[PDB]
């Protein structure tokens, strides 16, 4: 299947803008899951600050990338074989927990073994690209 | 040195007005209080005539805190609770994008931001939020502190040379220069 | 320099027209009993490899005299009443004493 | 011989305690060595921060595990055949460099191919178990 | 042996990032060497700006490729027979001269006559691929 996890994270200038419209940085976390159901059940608060060890136990490993406004950070991760779902979540100032534009789940099939998949951050949303 | 000499006379760091020629002349005590602040700044911050200072630092340890925050102007300091060492900084560093930030990974949390600022001085704004107190350092110890949103406060010790370093630059926040020197 | 087990790695490059007096500061173990102006340089670079030189100037002291300008401010007043009886006619010998031995 | 490196790292609550007795986390590194002599010659400083490339060149691969106070992390490593010695070193606040209780060397023979060997961390010392 | 030099140069989005994390372009040079010893002796400065004509005389020909961030440029070079070593060097903003991740040497044997070998650029490092 896929041996090495490759991700490329783009970012425009207007990401995580405050009430003054100020371009702010953001912290994005990468999760290697055995279960995706608990990753779809947690809210914004119990995922980044909570002690849901049912979700944390399904997290095999976690790695935090840290991108400037208007830049990019490449992800070269030795992908675990039990990592059925690559959990991508971000911490905006205004995370829309309702419309759920702050997290995406990338399964085993949608990875590429020698090409990074492109995740673009804009405004306060997460966006994939073909 | 061009319009108030003879009455104002430099003596070390201050210029206390002391002769018999001050009779019939009463100084506004707002003036003499302001210009002794603005000459004790010039023995820490701008000692080489232009901007720039130097100061070293060292972090500490606490409950659930195991991490590293300061990245200020592209000279990172990283601690994962190893042995503590002293690292040399520089405040007005040569970069096209100055700034500072924090980072903390708890046992309940991954990396969370704490501060984010696009300023030319970036190191001095998050010192305003810090709570500074005395410490037994080498000559002038300075144990700092910061409080997160979930408790678990941090520890940071600070060494400086002859003055006390960039903590004096917090004195400017109420500063208005007076307008009249005489009565 | 080129080490025995590595390639070239430059010690320090200093730009500007006043660079030669900047990088020559760092090895003032200088006094040498050889040629007339008789100076040597140490330049202790990294990992213990030292690289010697032996400087011979022409008129007086050459370009080593430009190090006397560091920490030098034109002083205050002439014709001051203070300093009536003071004999400090040894610093012009003692600074070169500390220089030409250390 | 041994094909897959399996290690199980236990930890009590009192590990890497500061001057205030506070339970702190710790970072442990796993080394795959061709030589054990240079692994016994380095101190605490030149191993974790030094550029001893004679020692680093004998390190075939390195992997850093990262354990909570009072927990455990399983190690499933594809063991290299030239890895004659499994180097285990930790970074305490107070590493006793003199009595050398901060590193252990596990050779080729003392591994088990389908069972993890147990390394227990307590106080600021490293301890094996039969 | 090998008649035609074929190279394929991949690139992610995060290459040659500045202090602001900004994705920047980069210039890569291809060298056809008779000697590889002088190619391992020069630093970052005397190779791209220096007048080491001992190294330049061993360079039979030079060709500069020029890749966008997140793209690729194919290399179809008529390979010289005296070109024993294909020198690949890049000019990052932060070239790590110490760990030497900014240059690779590809000998006569590791080329393929009708297939390009894959060189991937990520961060500020150069990486080969099997």
């Amino acid at each position: 299947q896929i041996k090495t996890l490759h991700l490329d994270i783009r970012a425009r200038e207007a990401i995580n803008t405050s009430a003054a419209g100020i371009p702010l940085s953001v912290v994005v976390r990468i999760y290697q899951l055995k279960d995706n159901r608990s990753f779809d059940s947690a809210d914004y608060q119990a995922l980044f600050t909570g002690d849901n060890e049912i979700l944390a136990g399904d997290i095999i490993a976690q790695k935090d990338v840290w991108l400037q406004p208007g830049g990019s950070v490449a992800v070269d991760m030795p992908l675990d074989d039990a990592a059925k779902f690559t959990g991508v979540a971000a911490m905006f100032l205004e995370p829309d927990q309702k419309k759920n534009t702050w997290r995406v789940v990338l399964g085993r099939d949608e990875l590429e073994p020698d090409t990074p998949r492109l995740i673009e951050v804009s405004g306060n949303t997460l966006t994939l690209l073909p | 040195q061009n319009n108030l000499s003879g009455v104002l006379h430099r003596e070390g760091s201050r210029w206390v007005p002391d002769t018999i020629n001050t009779r019939g002349l009463t100084f506004n005590p707002a003036f003499l209080k302001a210009i002794n602040t603005l000459s004790e700044i010039a023995d820490v911050a701008f000692t080489t005539g232009n901007a720039g200072l130097h100061f070293e630092l060292r972090p500490g340890t606490a409950a659930g805190v195991m991490q590293t925050t300061l990245i200020t102007d592209n000279q990172k300091l990283i601690y994962v609770n190893q042995m503590p060492v002293w690292k040399r900084f520089t405040w007005p560093a040569d970069t096209e994008a100055p700034g500072a930030s924090l980072s903390w990974v708890s046992t309940q949390a991954g990396t969370r931001q704490y501060a984010d600022l696009p300023g030319s001085w970036g190191l001095i704004r998050l010192l305003e939020m810090a709570r500074r107190k005395a410490a037994p350092g080498v000559a002038s110890g300075w144990s700092l502190s910061w409080q997160a949103q979930d408790g678990r406060m941090l520890n940071y010790t600070l060494r400086t040379e002859a003055g006390e370093g960039p903590l004096v630059l917090l004195k400017l926040r109420n500063f208005v220069l007076p307008e009249t020197v005489f009565e | 320099w080129v080490s025995t087990q590595a390639g070239t790695r430059q010690y320090a490059d200093l730009p500007g027209s006043w660079g030669l007096i900047r990088l020559l500061e760092m090895a003032r173990r200088k006094a040498a009993p050889g040629v007339a102006s008789g100076w040597s340089l140490s330049w202790q670079a990294q990992d213990g490899r030292m690289l010697n030189y032996t400087l011979r100037t022409e008129a007086g002291e050459g370009p080593l005299v430009l190090l006397k300008l560091r920490n030098f401010v034109l002083p205050e007043t002439v014709f001051e009443l203070s300093g009536t009886s003071a004999f400090t006619g040894n610093d012009e010998d003692a600074g070169d004493t500390v220089e030409e031995t250390d």
